[PDB]
């Protein structure tokens, strides 16, 4: 079901499931390629910018090491797990700690 | 032997001529995001 | 003289096995859960939390995962962790019934 | 075109469609620095 064509209920039934934005907190996996390392997919929790102007992944210069990363032009992946199972494990096993 | 309908096509051009050492064949990286492997 | 194929040979369903279980005084393997099957647990509770919901943490929490965390700190998770030895060639699956509430937890919290 | 030529080069079956895939739900952007941000923390 839609949500915008969906106004007429109070609240939600038990057992459904949905489907929100993302929000500061949220664990996400990130990529650079070429995947040389195994720290070139980390885990990082998700701080979102409420600058409409920003279209950039902005991440700290010391976190580069992981990706082997710069400044220069690069391009990053970032998928945030929905399912409960892989958020559990970006939680304990993907994060860059 | 004053004959040109039947001359060899591939003849025209200037006559004569594994692993390619810089193609990226076993390196999966997407074609839009080359920009990774900038010297810089 | 080998013959023409017969209905004796070309099975192509495997035999079923029999679960042989090893006794609990001689297992080998570590009483300390690995951070995978740790991360494998939680997952899978944290699933079935926002399948069923059922649990007996006294604690309130807002989301499968803490809850799943929570149970397995507590030692109140009802799953068991099952590590597959051997497969015999006569049928038996030799396996390793590892018991999580009694078993060191290796994450942090 | 052939059943067989499908399989072998990077463009083939096993190299794109199984060893690799094209998948949803991600995003792809140009980085940047920002000293603001935790290094577990991205923007
Ligand atoms: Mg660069």
């Amino acid at each position: 079901h839609d949500i915008e064509g969906l106004k007429q209920d109070f609240r939600l039934e038990v057992g459904d499931i949905l489907y929100r934005d993302v929000v500061t907190g949220d664990v996400a996996f990130f990529n650079r390629q070429p995947s040389l390392e195994r720290s070139s997919i980390g885990v990082h929790r998700i701080v979102v910018l409420e600058n409409p102007k920003i279209s950039t992944f902005q991440m700290n210069v010391s976190a580069c090491a992981w990706y082997n990363a710069d400044f220069d032009g690069d391009q990053m992946n970032l998928w945030v797990p929905w399912s409960v199972m892989s958020r559990v494990e970006a939680e304990l096993l993907c994060s860059v700690r | 032997g004053e004959d040109s309908s039947m001359d060899d096509i591939s003849a025209y051009s200037s006559p004569g001529l594994l692993d390619d050492p810089f193609s990226i064949e076993d390196v999966d990286i997407s074609l839009d995001v080359l920009d990774n492997l900038a010297p810089q | 003289i080998v013959e023409s194929p017969s209905i004796c040979e070309g099975f192509v369903q495997a035999s079923s096995q029999t679960l042989v279980i090893i006794p609990d005084n001689e297992r080998i393997t570590s009483n300390v859960l690995t951070t995978f099957e740790a991360t494998r647990l939680v997952a899978v509770r944290a699933q079935q939390l926002a399948i069923n919901g059922s649990t007996m943490l006294k604690k309130k929490y807002s989301s499968p995962i803490d809850i799943a965390k929570q149970e397995l700190f507590n030692r109140k998770i009802p799953l068991l962790v099952m590590r597959c030895i051997k497969v015999t060639p006569e049928g038996q699956k030799i396996v390793e019934i590892w018991n999580p509430r009694e078993m060191g937890i290796p994450l942090l919290d | 075109p052939s059943i067989m030529r499908r399989l072998p080069r990077k463009e083939g079956r096993i190299r794109k469609s199984l060893l690799g895939s094209q998948v949803w739900s991600i995003s792809r952007s140009t980085i940047c620095g920002n000293s603001d941000l935790h290094l577990d923390e991205v923007g």
